[PDB]
């Protein structure tokens, strides 16, 4: 039982291209653990007029 | 209004929505990025590209992603390295593994990286992680050093629900992890 | 549970979330499948595979698509060949052109097709189109000889708002073409 | 204001695969015309 929240003002347009791919990434090194995603939902909406 | 959505609640051997990179595979009905093995990198990407912003208007998208994840470590003391949700260019390939979470190649600001990522880092890397040495949720952008972090108590084997949202207007990324029970 | 959605108002020069086949491309905010040119077949499928029905439960998906296509014809006396919205296997490739709308082969029920397809046939093909000629909407399943038809009066140069839903339960496919004027 | 409707019964199960790819199509032959689309919307809800 515990919850964490974080948020930073990130101006996405100047770091990422108009078109982008999204997804998950996980790694291991000298030490390790198993990472698994049990579910995934995503919704993006973008207006098209200045 | 350009839009893109999908919900997945049962990954399968043949689960075509995704793109598997590295040692990523879909087993036990769950998206398996890595297992309890050394030096591996497992990434999975949504097949369809998404329009995050537009040039001839300057409009930026508004989005939300919700996912449940599980980091199961054999030993709760020695855990590594981290999970990560990322936004990268359309042709992303796995980058440096290990402490670099597979999405970055260095600590310096690599303008051409074009990758922003909300990381859940379970291993202290003295070279660039917060001095306190705590596991943490961090927001990276063009480098493995987070521009901001929040200490987090990994619950070995328990599933945390994460909710990340982005407001195109105010441009504030929001990340919330919650361990039910 | 397993959802998939997308909205595209304008098609840019580069349309990442689409896979073009045949002579299909884009030109000025719109998607162009064919030009006013003899013999051509241009298709455009959405990049990410769709989960239509689950075997494990036998549930089928409910879905609704909507769009605004348009047929540009110089002379309204010799129009051909049609337009289609198909549901085909992931590895779908353009098939026989002309009267077959680039989706089917032969007028017989070939199981290999595995592609249902609603169409708006604008040209009379004897051995498979309604005897009275008449352009028409038409549902298809593994063949070009429509499973049912509805005469349609082509309104050249005028765009047409069409909606197409499916009830996975009552298995009823409702095609619907309306001219906004 | 002019509509056309047609709703037939068809079991997708018996015909299309579980994973399909949806899209548009158009052709010409001896006769021709320019077939172009302007907007596209879609949504699947499978439980
Ligand atoms: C009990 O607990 C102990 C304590 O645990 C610690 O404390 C707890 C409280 C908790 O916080 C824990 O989380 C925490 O771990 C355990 O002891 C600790 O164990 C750690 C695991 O090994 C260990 O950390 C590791 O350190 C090495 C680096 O050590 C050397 O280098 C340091 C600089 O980085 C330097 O400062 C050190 O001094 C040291 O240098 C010398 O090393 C000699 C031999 O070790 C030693 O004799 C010398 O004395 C020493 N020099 C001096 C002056 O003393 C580091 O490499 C590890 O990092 C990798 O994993 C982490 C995550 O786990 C990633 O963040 C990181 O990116 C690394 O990831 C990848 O690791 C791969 C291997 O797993 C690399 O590969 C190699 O491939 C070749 C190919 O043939 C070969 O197979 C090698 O064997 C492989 O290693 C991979 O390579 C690099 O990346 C790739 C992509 C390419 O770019 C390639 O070219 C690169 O080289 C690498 N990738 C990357 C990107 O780096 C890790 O940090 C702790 O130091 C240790 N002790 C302490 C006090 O913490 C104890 O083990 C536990 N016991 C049990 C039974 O469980
Ligand atoms: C004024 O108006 C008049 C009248 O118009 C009509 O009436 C008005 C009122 C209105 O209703 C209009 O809509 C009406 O059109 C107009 O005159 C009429 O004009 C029509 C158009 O030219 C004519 O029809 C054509 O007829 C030809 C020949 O006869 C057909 O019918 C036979 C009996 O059914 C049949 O057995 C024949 O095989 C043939 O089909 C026909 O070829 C035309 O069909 C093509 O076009 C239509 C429409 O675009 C399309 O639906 C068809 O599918 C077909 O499309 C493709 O067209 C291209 C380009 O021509 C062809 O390319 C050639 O292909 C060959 C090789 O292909 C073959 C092969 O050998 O392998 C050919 C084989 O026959 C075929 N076999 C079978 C069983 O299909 C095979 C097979 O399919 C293989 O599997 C192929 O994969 O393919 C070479 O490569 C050549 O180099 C290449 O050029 C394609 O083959 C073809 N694709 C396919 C899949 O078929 C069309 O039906 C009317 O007859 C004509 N006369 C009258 C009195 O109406 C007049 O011109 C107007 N004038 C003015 C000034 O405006
Ligand atoms: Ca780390
Ligand atoms: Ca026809
Ligand atoms: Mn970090
Ligand atoms: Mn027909």
């Amino acid at each position: 039982e515990t919850s964490y929240t974080l948020n930073e003002v990130v101006p996405l347009k100047e770091f990422v291209p108009e078109w982008v791919r999204i997804g998950f990434s996980a790694t291991t090194g000298a030490e390790f653990a198993a990472h698994e995603v049990l579910s995934w939902y995503f919704n993006s909406e973008l207006s098209v007029t200045s | 209004t350009e839009t893109t959505s999908f919900s997945i609640t049962k990954f399968g051997p043949d689960q075509p929505n995704l793109i598997f990179q590295g040692d990523g595979y879909t087993t036990k009905e769950r998206l398996t990025l890595t297992k309890a093995v050394r030096n591996t990198v497992g990434r999975a990407l949504y097949s369809s590209p998404i329009h995050i912003w537009d040039s001839k208007t300057g409009n930026v998208a508004n989005f939300v992603t919700s996912f449940t994840f599980v980091i199961d470590a054999p030993n709760s003391y020695n855990v590594a390295d981290g999970f990560t949700f990322f936004i990268a260019p359309v042709d992303t390939k796995p980058q440096t593994g290990g402490g670099y979470l597979g999405v970055f190649n260095s600590k310096d600001y690599d303008k051409t990286s074009q990758t922003v990522a909300v990381e859940f880092d379970t291993f202290y890397n003295t070279a660039w992680d917060p001095s306190n040495g705590d596991r943490h949720i961090g927001i990276d952008v063009n480098s493995i050093k987070s521009i901001n972090t929040k200490s987090w108590k990994l619950q070995n084997g328990k599933e945390a629900n994460v909710v990340i949202a982005f407001n195109g207007a105010t441009n504030v990324l929001t990340v919330s992890l919650t361990y039910p029970n």
